[PDB]
């Protein structure tokens, strides 16, 4: 008479892109090696306007010019992982008998998946960012319909 | 809607208790599910990550 | 490409086949050459069941229960020809003559003798003088209290052989009542439904439920004459008794006039027996008689075990 | 997994959920009679025509019994997964908000 070990199952996670959302349709993606150094950037539009020529009597107005300027604004992201220091321990050592060897391939899964999960909590912080700077910027409809 | 059918199996997925099993349900009284399953990952290769 | 199924033939018939007792060896008298093999056959079973050398020779893997048959006779007047089969009787002891008859007695024997069911009585035994002659001092028994060691239960009766003044009777005594005639065809007892009290009805956490439930008899002398009831309950030897005493209690009040101060052998309020066991979580059946005057409703009670107990005194 | 995020709110460490499910066992009983009568004369070999008759119409009634008996284990199988399916089914009303 015996009990049975009939199924043993792991979720997987998927990764996710910030390039295959479609939400990657509302922007340009810009790859800046060396963020940290810029202080502040600034983007300026001249434009000009015309205007149309009357018979009344009435006093012109001359040519128009409009600088419009622009700033960036930066974000920080921060995750925080923790490893167990026996892991990190035991990692270095070669392995002497299988058992330390079963150990030792166990350890570096560990700690291999502890760092899947930092990259992958980065990547929801990209998506989820870029949706909250959309949110910041979303004036509602009943305001956006008679002001167009 | 004209499909009144679908295709499903014939037969149930069989599942024997192999020598491999047999032994530890004799002395431990415990049965692992595919034993065959748990070697191949476990003591044939070193990663085979998943 | 059909399915195959979820369970498979082939396993239950082999299985069954392999439950299946050896057949009964039948012996061959009248031809001589099967009488022979037969024998050789036998030779071999003894040498097959008996040594304990080898394994095979080792058979006994993988009940009788039959009933104990007593055959009594009785005269053709001390009982009805058309009376059913398996009711129980209850049997009397003759001083010296006991070949002639035996005087074996039913209930409706009993409650004529005693003095609806009376007319059904009536209509079974018109002249009941016979029956007065088979008890002389049940006048003087009746006072002496002691009729009750003298009337034996016998239990259901199988098969009674019709003649003209004598009967042939063959009573199931120990064991589940069972017949002879054919492979063992099985019968059942029946009691008349009225004068018969249910016990566990009758004070009606939970209370638990045994296997089996058994049948009592118990003999009672009331200022109305003396009285048999059956009982039908499953507790206990210990509690039935009481449980019975309880009952009887409002009809036990009636006795401080009849008993003798001086004399003490009439102070007995009756006793009680066991008569056999049968299957609990059932009830019982409902059936009348099919008989000329037939009105009584009698209650018939299925796997019966007839296990006969003695009269314990009860007061 | 977990989100990064720019507020100031504390960061969640790594978490691993470990759950176990069990098995359900279900017992199933069904009855089959053979007359005595006919069991005995299967053993014997039939010489008269009547024993002819009377071995195949045994022979008949004893695979009709085998026959019903595992349709009836067929059916009991039908039902017990039915029974499975239904007792571990909350009802609707909660469900869709539960959901």
């Amino acid at each position: 008479k015996f009990e049975v070990l009939l199924g043993v199952y792991t979720n997987a996670i998927q990764y996710v892109r910030f390039l295959e959302t479609a939400l990657a349709v509302s922007c340009v993606n810009t790859e800046f090696k060396d963020l940290s150094r810029m202080t502040d950037g600034k983007i300026q539009f001249r434009i000009s306007v015309p205007t149309i020529a009357h018979g009344d009597g009435r006093r012109p107005s001359k040519q128009r010019t409009f600088i419009v300027v622009k700033n960036c604004h930066k974000h920080h992201i921060s995750t925080e992982m923790e490893l167990s220091m026996l892991d990190l321990e035991i990692l270095h050592s070669i392995p002497e008998t299988p058992v330390e060897y079963a150990e030792y391939v166990g350890a570096v899964k560990t700690v291999a998946s502890a760092l899947q999960f930092g990259v992958d909590a980065l990547e929801r912080g990209l998506i989820n960012t870029v949706l909250s700077v959309k949110l910041r910027h979303a004036p509602p409809m009943f305001i956006l319909q008679t002001l167009a | 809607e004209a499909d009144n059918q679908i295709m499903g199996p014939s037969s149930y997925a069989s599942f024997v208790v192999r020598g491999e099993n047999l032994v530890t349900a004799v002395s431990y009284g415990r049965v692992m599910r595919t034993f065959e399953h748990f070697m191949a990952r476990i003591v044939d290769s070193p990663e085979k990550a998943g | 490409m059909k399915v195959q199924g979820s369970v498979d033939r082939r396993r239950l018939q082999r299985r069954i086949a392999g439950l299946l007792p050896p057949p009964a060896r039948r012996l061959n008298i009248s031809r001589g050459s099967e009488f022979t093999r037969d024998v050789r056959g036998l030779v071999e079973e003894h040498a097959q069941a008996s040594s304990l050398s080898a394994a095979a020779v080792w058979r006994a893997g993988l009940g009788w229960r039959p009933p104990v048959f007593g055959d009594f006779l009785i005269h053709a007047s001390s009982f009805n020809n058309a009376e059913a089969t398996g009711t129980p009787l209850f049997q009397f002891k003759q001083s010296d003559p006991f070949s002639g008859v035996d005087a074996v007695f039913t209930p409706l024997s009993l409650f004529i003798l005693m003095n609806g069911l009376t007319r059904m009585a009536n209509l079974l035994y018109d002249s009941p003088a016979t029956l007065a002659d088979l008890v002389p001092d049940f006048g003087r028994l009746v006072a002496d209290r002691r009729f009750h060691n003298f009337i034996t239960p016998v239990g259901p009766l199988v098969e009674n052989i019709k003649s003209t003044y004598l009967n042939k009777i063959t009573t199931v005594v120990h064991g589940p009542v069972v017949s002879k005639a054919i492979p063992r065809s099985t019968v059942k007892v029946t009691v008349p439904q009225e004068a018969f009290v249910d016990l566990d009805a009758w004070l009606s956490g939970l209370q638990p439920c045994p296997a089996d439930a058994r049948l009592y008899v118990a003999l009672t002398y009331e200022e109305a004459g003396p009285r048999f009831t059956f009982f039908q309950s499953s507790r206990g030897h210990c509690q039935i008794m009481n449980i019975l005493r309880i009952y009887y209690s409002p009809s036990i009040m009636h006795r401080y006039a009849v008993v003798q101060p001086l004399h003490i052998e009439e102070l007995t309020f009756g006793a009680v027996a066991c008569l056999g066991t049968f299957s609990a979580t059932d009830g019982w059946r409902r059936s009348a008689f099919n008989y000329r005057g037939s009105s009584l409703p009698v209650v018939e009670i299925d796997s019966f075990y007839s296990n006969v107990s003695d009269w314990e005194v009860i007061l």
